[PDB]
């Protein structure tokens, strides 16, 4: 079984968003009131999955053909998952969702006018090389209005789930497009009080990696929390 | 002072996970393989056991989109990290909350002990990592056992929380559901009664 | 019939896209080498139809029905029309096209693998109102790749057409989406030397006209050529 | 000096320009009402002509995705600006060339004759607007008839062309089609025989 | 009756004070624990009162005649109310209030020290005109003292209720006057987190339009919530 | 993006409101023509009501210099922008509480069904904003009447908010005062029970 | 957008590249091992021809100091990377036109057909690269063969030149030289017969 060798990077709970950012009105009755309890890191913690082994589809990573093809701007959204250290996270479970070309999303829940793609589903699944780099193939999201203030409206934005090596690594967050001028209206986006840290949410244009006349590509590098060995302990 | 790369920066998960973490609720065709709520197979070593449980926000509703992430040892005490689906017991589980009734259930068996850092022991445990729309950052818990008093006594992690009364909080009540014993653990992110979050 | 009442404010010839223009390879062979010759105005040069009493279909202006719904973002399009002098410019000719939600045209012509949407065709027509206002409905169009160097892809845009008062006004360009990181990468784009006129043509996202849990917009005003009465001529 | 609001930049207007302004040649179903190449019904005053010619870019090439625009008087010299289908005369048209032969088509009347400002009667021209690829800002030209010899030498406009020479580039050739009055009107816009452009 | 034509623009709750300013100590108990419903304007909404028929007294808006001659400084207090637009709006309802020269309000609850002025009342109210101005006289105000901080003292100000064309555009404020070192102090003030919008709340010195050996003069404009059509609604 | 000219920012409207906006309550002579709590003319049409409640603050105290402005469609469903004394009828009232017993009173019909920008009905409502000492900016809340139960259930405004039990805090309880039908509708501005607050 | 390092401008050959890359040329000795103009030894599989040319400049004057380097599959349409003198068959090459008559000559084997990206076949083709004194960027073009029509006509690569006319400055025309299979194959940089520059 796994092994209690390492230690995690403290969380900067400061760089992160908040619990309680009122603007986002869900998280008023979703936040604690309570501090978190600090504890030591043991092999509950230190420790996580493996998904090596995990029977991934031909097309898990491409969105394009897991569901006709999809009507929207092709894009390939690739980039790579190091720690805090730049060390790479090889074999890594990163899982992605979204929303189609008009910012409909094919769950139960969505009433939003925007029509379904008949050709689209909205979730991928891939695992990270030895390199740490990852690469997926969709189409460029909608903005999605919600029910917040009476106009909001989120950016155009890719779910992401990121395992990591420990429970204590897991991560959930999201990809914004560069330039959009939805971006710096978002409350949830705002959450986060740090104008740097809202920069990392933001997946760069990268034409180097765009097929031509084919597909563009974003580039969206994950950084994980600092793994070292432990010492003196 | 020296300073690493930053993090990534956590968001919600949204009302929409289940799209992507948990097809089937979305009510979308699933994938040959899912990761789910049967961390153990019926041949599967250890005390056969039943989760449930309820959300619950700080207006005492019940929150029926949140996500939930499972991390234990098996009966051994032995953390299994190779996650595969031939396993007969699985340490990583997923499942989440029904729209209509709000409950979450988990299908496993009781964890053996682990010692912390320091070789000490530790109650039986099971890690959880609560996600939601509303959640900016997910949410660390412990689920312990009524039935393990002796242990949660001198558990070094439940030890560390100031007030016993917060303790409590972590305690899951064992009950029977379909005559299979089972433990509820229900979950209250703020107000009275308010669970223990850890961060670690 | 028209008469020669007005006169019209120089073109700047320096702020409009030069004729030739190598980084866009069409204007090589595209562009005159003799220079312009310079005429006085007349009466064929300072008149021009009037579109008033033009059939117009009832949603010739709305491309959302004027083709099921299409799959794409839903935006409205407006701004207004007025001369170099800020006077609006009523009841005149605005016609635009565009590409579909992934980038693909419903023309023979266009090859690019982008499927084409059953319920689009990408073609509206309207007239200013009494303040020189005008609005359409669609949905925002993709980038699309094209011919030029080997990876050149045009940033997402509609294609305008606006008449004004005389054939002197007449005006043909295209509106960009504020933010798009495409656009300083295009050679069509920068023809146009002066940055300042560059920004003549981005929209820009306009809140206070999108239609909560509906649709967005943007806000594109045209300026047309100066018209002046002569005088001591 | 003063400065005005600065005019709305020109841009190319692009291959596929015909989805927008000559829908039949897209291929695509038209609207009830288009502005055409059909400036006279068959009962309008005047010397019904047919106009058409090609386009060639400086290689000597067929230009096969231009778009024109035209612009003038009636037979008796008039603007009719009041634009409508039900009209015998409209003094405004478009056409475009066949991506096939390269070549546009007009059907209307020789244009009378109109004073320019200082009240001097120029010759029979029509106006004409080219855009296409290529193209960042459209070209403005002016058609003259090959038979209206005395009117042009005099032409105010004309006269402005300081070599005469590249005022023969703005003469139609009269000619006949399919037993019917016609002019050829081609247009090269660069190189050798390139067409006066004007600025205006 | 009322019809359902107009929207108005989002009001903006940054701009705006927040409920929770805790150096205005009553606003502790006095704000809302839970988020705002945003709901879509309906008629509801976006219709009002007209008070175009109100039976308004010779010296309603006068007060230094509508309660012997007041004792404090000779001031006419004049704007415009316009929308965001920058529309005028005419025939709008404005009502104000204020203390005297010494700080005291002629109300039950006020205990100041600061004695009454037997020729003044402090209440005025009046109709925008057809341009969308008004205009008041009174005498200028004094700050008064009130238990919140141990030495708290409001700036010198004028209470103002302002309808405007729908309950959706009803506002309440008050108007401070420039220069007034108290301004930067003021709990009540410092709710609003902008220093810009501060700024909208000072009336600045209006030389033009005092009376010459007879009364200063301040100007105060009131920006009303932006009123637009609907469309493709 | 663009942007407009921002709004003026709102400010509480401090104790002493009463001065200028409810003249007798300030213990001031009133003028003669007063915007009041008497919406409706024994002589309306429609069925007379008589309204009244209690303002409380988050420790459940009494707010007793509150203000409070009412908007609503008469007994037809329309709404009686044009304001006069003379009226049997205004759409529009002013009202607020006691020093002492810290209650408002409003004399009243029962409005009728209007439609929504979609054309869909909502249940018969009023349309409260509230202002007071310590209230930064006014609360907009609705009143609707118990007795409309079939009508509330279908009403898309209230079907908005999220927690039924939530919605439960607009409804006015009916009874009669001096043998005329009254309603109660108490605001808990903060806490337990907190009244459903709008925006618009 | 993302940016990766600049690559290292270009610059001009100069008129003295030979003493650098064509030795013999410069009047100067050789070394033991020279990449010249002979890709094939008189023993290799395939179709033996010679082929010959001149480089014209915008004035019609031949350009003699010029300087190829070519690339071409074998006779099976395979390309030979591991260059080495004693390779029977290299798929590399130099050559550069003479000081007096200024023609350049390469001793080869006519190439077999490649597919493209896409799978499909590209009409046999020598890859040229030219470098020259007034040249900052080498020119790429390609050379094609008037004796493979049909595969010429069905190139994915000679189909993308938009002008017929401008395809046929890419094909070499055949004849003989001492009874050997000629190709002449001449380039004009600029003007009248422009040959075809590609990008990739
Ligand atoms: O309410 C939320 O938290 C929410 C709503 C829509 C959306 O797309 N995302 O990402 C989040
Ligand atoms: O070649 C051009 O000029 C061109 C190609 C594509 C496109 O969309 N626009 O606008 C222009
Ligand atoms: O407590 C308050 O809110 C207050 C007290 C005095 C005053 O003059 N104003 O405006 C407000
Ligand atoms: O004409 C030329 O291009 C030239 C002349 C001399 C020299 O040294 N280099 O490098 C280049
Ligand atoms: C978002 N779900
Ligand atoms: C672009 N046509
Ligand atoms: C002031 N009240
Ligand atoms: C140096 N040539
Ligand atoms: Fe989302
Ligand atoms: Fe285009
Ligand atoms: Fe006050
Ligand atoms: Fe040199």
């Amino acid at each position: 079984p796994a092994q209690d060798n390492s230690r995690f990077v403290i969380r900067d709970r400061n760089w992160h968003p908040k619990a309680l950012t009122p603007d986002y009105k869900t998280s008023i009755a979703r936040s604690p009131r309570q501090a978190l309890v600090s504890i030591p890191q043991s092999i509950s913690e230190t420790t996580g999955p493996n998904f090596s082994h995990l029977g991934f589809g031909a097309h898990d990573h491409d969105l394009l053909l897991n569901f006709g093809l999809p009507i929207g701007e092709r894009i390939i959204v690739a980039g790579r998952v190091v720690d805090q250290y730049g060390k790479p996270v090889p074999n890594t479970l990163v899982e992605m969702w979204q929303a189609n070309a008009g910012g409909r999303y094919r769950h139960k829940n969505d009433r939003y006018l925007a029509p379904l793609d008949p050709n689209f589903g909205g979730v991928g699944r891939c695992l990270t090389d030895s390199d740490g780099y990852y690469s997926f193939r969709t189409i460029k999201p909608g903005p999605y209005p919600w029910r917040n203030g009476p106009n909001d409206w989120r950016p155009a934005h890719i779910h992401f789930g990121i395992s990591g090596p420990s429970i204590a690594t897991k991560l959930i967050t999201q990809l914004y497009f560069e330039g959009d001028p939805l971006i710096p209206m978002c409350p949830i986006v705002k959450s986060i009080a740090n104008p740097e840290a809202v920069q990392q949410l933001i997946a760069k244009l990268d034409m180097n990696n765009a097929n031509p006349m084919d597909c563009l590509a974003y580039r969206f590098d994950i950084v994980l929390r600092g793994q070292r060995k432990t010492h003196f302990e | 002072p020296i300073e690493l790369l930053p993090e990534t920066p956590s968001q919600t998960a949204g009302p929409y996970v289940h799209i992507g973490l948990a097809l089937e609720a979305a009510g979308n065709p699933t994938r040959d393989q899912e990761i789910w709520n049967r961390l153990a197979k019926p041949d599967a070593p250890g005390e056969h056991i039943l989760l449930l449980g309820q959300v619950y926000d700080g207006n005492g509703h019940l929150v029926r989109d949140s996500f939930l992430e499972v991390w234990q040892a098996d009966a051994n005490g032995e953390y299994q990290d190779a996650y595969n689906l031939e396993n007969a017991f699985n340490s990583f589980g997923r499942t989440a909350t029904t729209f209509d009734a709000g409950e979450w259930t988990l299908h496993t068996v009781k964890p053996g002990v682990v010692n912390n850092a320091a070789g000490v022991p530790m109650a039986p445990h099971i890690n959880i990592s609560l996600f939601a729309r509303g959640i900016n950052i997910h949410l660390h818990t412990r689920l312990y056992f009524d039935d393990e008093a002796q242990a949660n006594a001198k558990c070094p992690v439940l030890n560390l929380i100031e007030q016993p009364q917060r303790r409590e909080t972590l305690i899951a009540k064992r009950c029977e559901v379909d005559g299979k014993t089972a433990y509820r653990f229900d979950i209250r992110i703020q107000g009275e009664g308010e669970t223990v979050f850890f961060d670690f």
